[PDB]
Order: structure tokens, then C-alpha cells, then sequence
């Protein structure tokens, strides 16, 4: 490319993308953790029997 | 059945790190932003084995150039890269544009 | 040593099965390219203490006869090949494929696979690679100093050279499809390889008979429905739990039976 | 089925960009108007992906 | 993981400081407008730092 | 006094052993420079009742024996030499290490150990001391009316007084590696010595042969993450009372075998 | 796995650490049979899919392969004496075993 | 189940295994009758409802027929004589076998 003197580049990060992608990643968690939660308790009801 | 789990539980943590990072290295010059990509795993079949990270990738898009004034200074407007070499003789590339 | 426990031992398993492919589903919601996982099961045999509709007397037959079952088989574990949404990237190398078909890759010991996900690399040779090191079949080769790479609604993908006022072509993406897409045995990283399920693949260029149609700059999310996952968990966790309470009863009867 | 919602925020949010560009190189001489054309969405059944 | 965040909270900050100190400080004969730079880093796996 | 039971006790006091190793690794989790550790284990002996291929007739052999384990039996304890994440201390006598390489510290008996720790301070008579009273073998100094004291990336250290304009060297801070860190034993106060597992150390000045870079004004955190440590909990107090209850089944089966 | 009598075993627990040689023992003391010497000075060790093991060292901005991890299978991998440590011998009731690169 | 010294005999409990040379052997070392081979190195083993069992290879995409596992019926089967080694042995009793294919 063709260099430009007195300049100075971005970050290329849009804010707007990056903080609804926030929302679904912490979604994806908590749904993750729920089937650790459930599991446990299938384990715990056979042990009590 | 922790074993698909907490692969998936480290899957997001992943996730989520990397949004951090892309996120707290805002109004950094020479910064390409960076996402990850997931894979899953299948030992044979009717198994499985979760899902592991397949590696980040970072998108060169070149960003917007400001005209921060100064005189030693300079942006690429297009693909490439600076040449830089340290003390010890190695090879670093950098599109930062900081020079004194 | 009790047909009751042996029974209940069957439906403890397929719950079982049930929650570790619901947990899998779970587990992989943001991999693209994703199809996901229902199990399906069937009843197990039965055996006749009286024959069905049996001869009673000269001119008398039984209007049902007497069967107890033996429990429950999962028949298998099948991957339902439904459509994901097309998401937004703005990339020049990454496809997604509308439609039907997969893309064809080139496995390092010499076979041959299918993949779903399209999101292409370029190794350092300067050929057209998936994510893993896989080459594509056709082997389309970028050449260097290149300006931009385009790909068409049609298999064919040209590239913007320095110069020549002109685009040139490179080569063609044509995609292979099958006749039982859900027969096709899943490996890991997103590819599949054919079985006696799945008929012979036959390759085609996109858009005709019955193929699906290439847009760049997308990617194909998972299948996953997250909303009802959870649902099914409650369902899978209850059935659980009422298998070991028969479970229970049928050792609580057996302890009170042997203490005389 | 947050696909929607995040592809409905990403043209909403071009379209301001591009809304922005056009009015930031006013006073250009050698400039043309922007404006950004949108597509709906159809690979399912019956129900809009964005 | 705060490593991330509290990282990126410091120079945030930060930045808040000099550009508050170059406005506090204006109509100064004698002054000189300074400015901060950053830079990523990485430790271990391709994942940031900070 | 019975196989089963042994096995249970073996079973628990591994269990034990796990759930300790987690405790310890969560207890310090804002320890800096603090490398976590994980616990191995490997099954003990089997008994052969009928040993394994054997030759059963004239040419028929057993393609599978008869054999009974023994139990469980934690091999090793040992340290996970990561990289920590690094913070902003902001103070002139913090410097963290990147990379691989320990800094070298006296013990008053005279002999060597090796830290991983950054919080460098001044004794009373101005010998750069670490938190605890031991001081750096290569015996670096601070004079008295400094100004202001520099590393730089490399082990040159130089203070600056009130005049002279220009900054004076003091001393070099070779940092050492050893073949195979894990070999290392811990002790007490944060401090690891030379043991014969791990290879003759060897010293260097930063950047060189592999050996990593100082980074003044920072400090490493430890590399313990809270998020799997929890569902480590989970996981081995699972396994714990699934062998408190096999014991528990194996001591109801020897009462009513003599309860006659 | 070579057993320090001379006779060699094989396992499939997948935890290795390294001596004061530099050599790839597993946990316990015992070198893997190939011999893979990881050399000092090395920046950061790789093991790809196949069986080949390189280590990028501080300059020469190349990684350099330091030996192979073959794999051995066999004919009925039920019927094999275990001794303890996660190890197995080879008996009658298993054929010769059969060494091969990852992957094939 | 062929039995060592030569004859003959039958059984019902299904758990097989599979000897050095390939050859699909019963808990004991008692080969299969239609002596269904299995070839090295097989990725996995299908058995059909009926009596065809092929097994699988790397790189195929071909299941391969390696035999057909026929099961015998008798006229009556309470007057099969029981031995150890869980087998049973014909006699006078019991009508002589008539080897069918499963399902029909």
C-alpha cells in the first residue's frame, strides 16, 4: 500500500458488535452451567436412593 | 456427563475472553481485532466428545487514519507491514506507527 | 436377578443416553456449521406367558393375550441436517452454502470428506484451506499480490490482479450432495465421510439439481434451539429420577421379601 | 434466537454510519452521496432470519 | 478472568487523567499537550491479555 | 479386612488427597507468582487368578484372564509452570518475569534457592532484598540519595542520584533455568531449590537461550482459575461418597453374611 | 515404554514429563522408547497431529523436529497382562504387536 | 461351539471374544463353528439381524463380509445334556441339528 505521512491507524474494533456479542457469550455460559447443575443432581438422587 | 459439559463450559470461557480482550484494547493504533472459531469432536460415531477451540483468527481490516499531527508518523492505507529487528536478531512485523 | 430390574436398569440407560446428547447439543450451540442431535429409541422384546388371540376352546379365542416387555433400545443417535441462520461477517474468505451439498476436502491420509462449515484459510503455498490444514478437493491455488478475492453466486471465483483492468478466474467450487445426508458418519472438526447409508456423492456445480447457492461473507450457525433444550433437560431429569425410585421399590420389596 | 435481533442492530448501525460519512464530506468538492440498500433474509420456513 | 477488565479500566482512566490535565492546564504559557499510547499484550495462548 | 473394603479405603484416601490439592490450590489464589498444582494418580498391582493367554488345552488359549486391581495409588503432586497473567503494581522495585527463568536468592544457612516473585525491596543497609529478608545472590546494592531506579528489558540496573545528569550502573540480574522445572521442590515463603530431578541450573542474562525478559513496574499473578476449580469440587465430592457408599454396601454384605 | 530390565511395556496415559537429560520420560521414570531428547534452551516444544514432535528454540525462526511418537496396536488388545502403573506386556493371546505412524 | 478334541457342541450365552490369529472365539478359547474371521486392523465390527457380520477399514467406505454366523435349532431343546464350560451336547433325546439361518 501507499504510506501517508502524519497518520495513524484505529483500533478496527466497533464497540456495538463486540458488546452484544457479550450478551449471547454469557447466555451460552449460564446454559452450559445449567447442564453441570442438573447432572449433579441425577448423580445425587441415585446416591441417596 | 461433566465431560461434554465443562468442555463447553471452557469453550465459552474462551469466547468471552477473547471479546474482553477486543474490547479493553479499544483506541490501540496498531490493533487488529480478534475473534475465535470452535470445532466439535466425534471419537466414532453416536459419541461425543464436546468441543474444543480451533483456533483464533484476527480480521486485517485496515482501520479509519486520523491526522494526529507530528511529523514521525505514518500509516499504511493498505495490506502490509513494517520490518522490525531487535537487539538479539530477530524479526518482528508491526503495523503500529509510534516512531521517536 | 429381577425382570424389574433389569427393566428399569434399560430405562436408566436410555435416559441417560437422552441427557448426555442433550448435554452435547448444549455444549456445542455456538460451533458454525452445526447440525443438531435427537436420539431415538424403541421398545425391547416381549415375552408371551399367553399366545395373543390364542385357541381357547372349539369355538372361543382370548381377545388379548398376556406380554411383559424387557425395557427399552436405543435405536441410534441420528444428526438432523435443518438449515442454521446465516449470520454477518464481512470476510473475503469464508462462504456459506444455502441450500443442500458440501464441500469436498482432501483428508492428509489420502481419502476423501465432507464438510458443512465454510470458513477458508490460505496456507503458505497459497492454497485454499479450511481451518485444521485440509486443502480442498478441486485444490484452488490464490496467487500472491493479490487485491481481492470474489467468489460468485455460482461456483466460480476470480481474483482481482494488480493490474489487467480486469478480473481473472481462478477456478470453481463445484459442491457434492447426497441421497441420505443423515446416514453420513460424523468425524471430528466438522467433516463427514460416506457409509453404506448415504448412496455414491455426486458433485455439481451450485444452483442446479437441487444444490444450494454460495454467498460470501457469511457463516452458518449451529442448529441448537436453546429455548427447548432446557425443557427437555426437566423432562430428561424427572424420567431419571422416577427410574430410580422403581429402582428403589423394587429393592425395598426384594429386602422385605428375604427378611422372613 | 438472538440472530435477528444481532442482524437487525448490524444495518441499523450501517446505515447510520453511512448516513454519517455522507453528511462528515460535505463542503467536498469531488464527492457523490452515499446510501446504504438493504435485503431481507429467507432460508428457513415461513418466518424472517433478518 | 478480570485480568481482562481491570487491565482495560487502568487505561481507560488513564486517559481520562491527560485529557483532563490538558484542559485543566490550558491558557498555560509554557505548556506543552501531552497524550498516552497503548499496546496489546500476549503472555501464553493467542487469547489477549490486556 | 476384605479386598473390597481395601480397595474403598485406597479409593477414599485418593479422593482425600484431590479434594486437599484443590483446597490448596483455590486457599492461594491472589498469591503472586503462584504456580498452581495438580494431582496423578495410577492404579496399583492385579492379582492373577488365571493368567492371560494362558494355554488351556492342546492349542486353544484364553483370549482373556482372570484378574482383580488392587486399588488406586496417587503417584505425584505436581507443580503446572504456566505463565501468569501480569498487572500493573506501578512501583519502581517491582519487576515481573515473562517467559521461562528464576531470579536466585541466598538462604542464611548459604545456600541457594529459586523465586518466582517480584515485591523487591531494600534492606536497612541498602542490599536489594526480597519480602522476607533474603537477599539476591548476585549481592546488587542501592546507594543511599537515589533518585530513581531503572530496569530495563535486558539485567542492566542503573540508579540515578540527585546530580551527575546521567545515569550509573549497578549491577546485572542473571536470571537462572533448569532443565525440567517441574522437578523442582517447593518450600516454604514462596522459595524453590535445586533438587536432582530437575537439571543443574543454568544462568543467564535475560532474552538469551531461551530465558525471559524483565518487566519493571509489574507483578504475576498466580495461574489459578476459580472458574474449573468449582466444578472440580463438584466432581470429587461426587466420587467421594460414591466410595463412602461402596464401603457403606461392602460392610452391610459382611453383617448379613454373619448374621448367622 | 522401555522397562529399566530391558523388556518394553505400552500404555495410554498421556502424561510426560521431561529428566535432568532432557529426555521425554513418562511420569514414573521410564524414557519412551524412540528416545525423544528435547534439547535445552527451548522456547516453547509442539506435537502436531501425526507423530511428529518439534520445539521452536530462541533463534533460527524455524522449528526443528526432535524425533517421532509411533504408535504400536494390536491384534486383540483385550488380552494383555496388566501390571500396575498403567501399564501393559504383551502376552500369547495378543499378537506381535505392530508399530505405525498416527493417523493410519 | 467346536469343541477341542473335535466334536461339536452348542450354547446360548453370547459373549465373544476375539483370539490372536483373528478367529471369533468364545470366554475359553472355543472357536466358532463357521469360523468368522476378523482382519487386522478393523475399525469396528457391525453384526446385521441376521447372520451377516462384516467389519470396517480405514479409508473404504465399504463394510467387507468376513462370514456368516449361523445359529442351530433342535426338536427339543430340554434334552440337550448340559457340561461345564456352560456348553450343551446332543443325544438321543434330541433330534440331530438342522443349522438354519437366522430368521427363517
Amino acid at each position: 500500500g501507499k504510506l501517508t505521512n502524519g497518520a495513524l491507524e484505529a483500533s478496527n474494533v466497533d464497540l456495538s458488535k463486540e458488546l452484544v456479542n457479550m450478551i449471547v457469550a454469557q447466555r451460552n455460559y449460564q446454559s452450559n452451567a445449567q447442564t453441570i447443575k442438573t447432572q449433579d443432581q441425577i448423580l445425587n438422587t441415585l446416591v441417596n436412593l | 456427563s461433566f465431560s461434554q459439559a465443562v468442555s463447553g463450559l471452557n469453550a465459552a470461557a474462551t469466547n468471552l475472553d477473547v471479546i474482553g480482550n477486543n474490547i479493553a484494547n479499544s483506541a490501540t493504533y496498531g490493533f487488529k481485532s480478534g475473534t475465535a472459531s470452535f470445532a466439535d469432536m466425534f471419537a466414532g460415531s453416536k459419541v461425543g466428545l464436546g468441543v474444543k477451540v480451533a483456533g483464533i483468527t484476527q480480521d486485517f481490516t485496515d482501520g479509519t487514519t486520523t491526522n494526529t499531527g507530528r511529523g514521525l508518523d505514518v500509516a499504511i492505507s493498505q495490506n502490509g507491514f513494517f520490518r522490525l529487528v531487535d537487539s538479539n536478531g530477530s524479526v518482528f512485523y508491526s503495523r503500529n506507527g509510534q516512531f521517536k | 436377578m429381577i425382570s424389574s430390574l433389569w427393566i428399569a436398569k434399560t430405562g436408566l440407560d436410555a435416559q441417560q443416553t437422552n441427557m448426555d446428547v442433550i448435554a452435547n447439543n448444549l455444549a456445542n450451540v455456538s460451533t458454525n456449521g452445526f447440525k443438531r442431535q435427537r436420539a431415538v429409541f424403541e421398545d425391547l422384546l416381549y415375552q408371551t406367558i399367553r399366545q395373543p388371540g390364542a385357541q381357547s376352546s372349539e369355538q372361543t379365542t382370548l381377545p388379548s393375550g398376556l406380554q411383559i416387555g424387557t425395557g427399552v433400545r436405543p435405536v441410534a443417535t441420528e444428526r438432523l441436517h435443518s438449515q442454521g441462520n446465516l449470520s454477518q461477517t464481512n470476510n473475503s474468505k469464508d462462504v456459506a452454502i444455502k441450500g443442500q451439498g458440501f464441500f469436498q476436502v482432501m483428508l492428509p491420509d489420502g481419502t476423501s470428506a465432507y464438510t458443512r462449515d465454510g470458513s477458508f484459510q490460505v496456507d503458505q503455498n497459497g492454497q485454499l484451506v479450511t481451518a485444521g490444514g485440509f486443502q480442498v478437493q478441486p485444490a484452488i491455488t490464490i496467487p500472491a499480490n493479490a487485491l481481492s478475492i470474489t467468489i460468485g453466486r455460482d461456483g466460480v471465483v476470480s481474483v482481482t490482479q494488480q493490474g489487467q483492468a480486469a478480473p481473472v478466474q481462478v477456478g470453481q467450487l463445484n459442491l457434492t450432495t447426497f441421497m441420505n445426508d443423515t446416514g453420513l458418519e460424523s468425524i471430528g472438526e466438522n467433516l463427514y465421510i460416506e457409509t453404506q447409508s448415504s448412496g455414491a456423492p455426486n458433485e455439481s456445480t451450485p444452483g442446479l439439481n437441487g444444490a444450494g447457492l454460495l454467498y460470501q461473507g457469511y457463516v452458518e450457525t449451529s442448529n441448537v434451539n436453546v429455548a427447548e433444550e432446557l425443557v427437555n433437560m426437566i423432562q430428561v431429569q424427572r424420567a431419571y429420577e422416577i427410574n430410580s425410585k422403581a429402582v428403589s421399590t423394587t429393592d425395598q420389596m426384594l429386602q422385605k421379601l428375604t427378611q422372613l
